[PDB]
């Protein structure tokens, strides 16, 4: 009958792992909690609010490199931040779908101001710092979203033979599956950082 | 309030 | 009572725009088609197969730069391909969620072999060509997925004031919303291409 | 069939 933040978020993350993001509804959560829906409303007004709370919790638990570390290079900060963000998105079933569209709350503002102060002090324009961080965020989401979906689709589709593909495509696809999700993420992340370096050197 | 936005970058 | 590819895919894309990807089911489609479900089964065995057909159709209609164009530079090919892919993902409601996890069929193999032949003839290793294309694909998906979700979330959440944010975050967020989806996509795409150039120059 | 894969890059 009684709720608080921690009770509602712990039950919701277990439900997310049991049923996935489409399966998750405020009604199913109230039931798992053994509470009536109007008690739950004061804590999560709707699905959207629930998703946002769950995305923030996953970052609070697993996003260890949210903020720059003294005395990291900007390149190491961007790589570590992306890796940490990725770990948060992979922490739960459909975690990156949970994260899409999330807004910062006031408790992240200090962190997010420090990221920008740090990059601009490294020589980035404000605009270039914003889009370096945006590009890292969009590439990391895309990466995890595509990974997480192939995983789901395999219960649902005939598993494809590569035998009949033409030679370069066969070799590329077999190599992409062989090396797996983390090497593809690290290769793209490195290409982004190299591009940021090139653009920064110009500018100044 | 004076200013609102309708699109945000990903949070991380 | 009668089906063929075109009838089923046209009705399904209109239903996608009416109800979005979660709203789309094979049963609701059979109803819109005025057909019984076993007739539909021979054309789409389940949701997964339906999604895959819809993702391929959106590329067949809107992905104009799927293949390299003679005599494009590799940088122009990668930029144009990404822009064309983006247009396909934006063509319908929830289009990028439709595209997640899609597998090529045999009719794309020629196209996809030509992309790789073209990049390796430009001096890429097979591995580096594969992950340049992967990184462009993941960044573009991420970009569109995040855009498409903020759009949805606005019917569902109080629209946030930036007034009280600290000065760099306030300026960055206001600028990201001001310039909009396409400039953020183009900035990330350009950073990727610059990074590819840097890595290619090394190598050889 | 001899070889199958379980993860693919995005199609584009």
């Amino acid at each position: 009958s009684r709720l608080d933040k921690s009770k509602v978020i712990n039950s919701a993350l277990e439900l997310l792992n049991e049923v996935g993001i489409e399966g998750l509804t405020t009604r199913k959560l109230a039931q798992k909690l053994g509470v009536e829906q109007p008690t739950l409303y004061w804590h999560v007004k709707n699905k959207r609010a629930l998703l946002d709370a769950l995305a923030i919790e996953m970052l609070d638990r697993h996003h260890t490199h949210f903020s720059p570390l003294e005395g990291e290079s900007w390149q190491d900060f961007l790589r570590n931040n992306a890796k940490s963000f990725r770990n948060a998105l992979l922490s739960h079933r459909d975690g990156a779908k949970v994260h899409l569209g999330t807004r910062p709350t006031e408790k992240q503002y200090e962190t997010l101001e420090n990221q920008l102060a740090f990059l601009t002090q490294q020589g980035f324009s404000l605009e270039n710092a914003l889009y370096a961080l945006s590009a890292v965020g969009h590439f990391t989401l895309g990466s995890v979203l595509e990974d997480q979906e192939h995983q789901v689709a395999k219960e649902e589709r005939e598993t494809p033979t590569t035998d009949s593909m033409p030679p370069l495509l066969r070799q590329a696809i077999e190599l992409f599956d062989h090396q797996g999700a983390e090497p593809a993420f690290l290769h793209g992340l490195e290409s982004l950082i190299r591009g940021f370096e090139v653009q920064l050197t110009a500018l100044l | 309030s004076r200013v609102v936005v309708w699109r945000l970058p990903p949070l991380h």
